[PDB]
């Protein structure tokens, strides 16, 4: 309200593709976590309800991450059969 | 290729169906070797002569009247 406007959350239209601009512009609240923050905010979340959440997130990232993390270092061995036959 | 009936009579042995996949695996990659004559003796011990009688059609013989 009492900011500047035309700075925050705004995005430059190239060329007339107004397609790649809105697509741009989502982009950047996505990973800034804005979108996801609205829909959350529709609703009051009840305080156990956000920690058991926020809980079973950081639990599966964790988990996603160090399931990555293994496949990647045992696909290293993903070559042809260097002893076929024995 | 021998089938793998024919295969557990060569060696009278009993084989899984893997087992004889693995064998045939490695005989195809025999061949594309540069495998000599003692190495090709040995192939076609295991290849067998397919029933391949042409699908050519047999021609009747050309006679003669009276």
């Amino acid at each position: 309200a009492k900011h500047l406007k035309f700075i925050a959350r705004t995005v430059m239209v190239q060329e007339g593709n107004v397609e790649s601009a809105y697509r741009t512009l989502n982009r950047i609240l996505t990973m800034d976590g804005l979108i996801e923050d609205i829909k959350h905010r529709r609703y009051y979340e009840k305080p156990c309800r956000r920690r058991q959440r926020e809980s079973y997130e950081r639990c599966r990232r964790i988990y996603n991450m160090e399931m990555a993390r293994k496949i990647n270092f045992l696909m290293r061995k993903n070559r042809a059969d260097p002893w076929q036959g024995c | 290729w021998l089938i793998k009936e024919e295969l557990e009579e060569m060696l009278v042995e009993k084989l899984s169906d893997l087992d004889y996949m693995q064998f045939i695996r490695l005989l195809e990659k025999l061949l594309t070797s540069q495998c000599g004559a003692a190495e090709e003796e040995f192939v076609q011990r295991f290849r067998r002569s397919v029933t391949l009688e042409s699908k050519k059609q047999l021609i009747e013989p050309v006679q003669y009247d009276e």
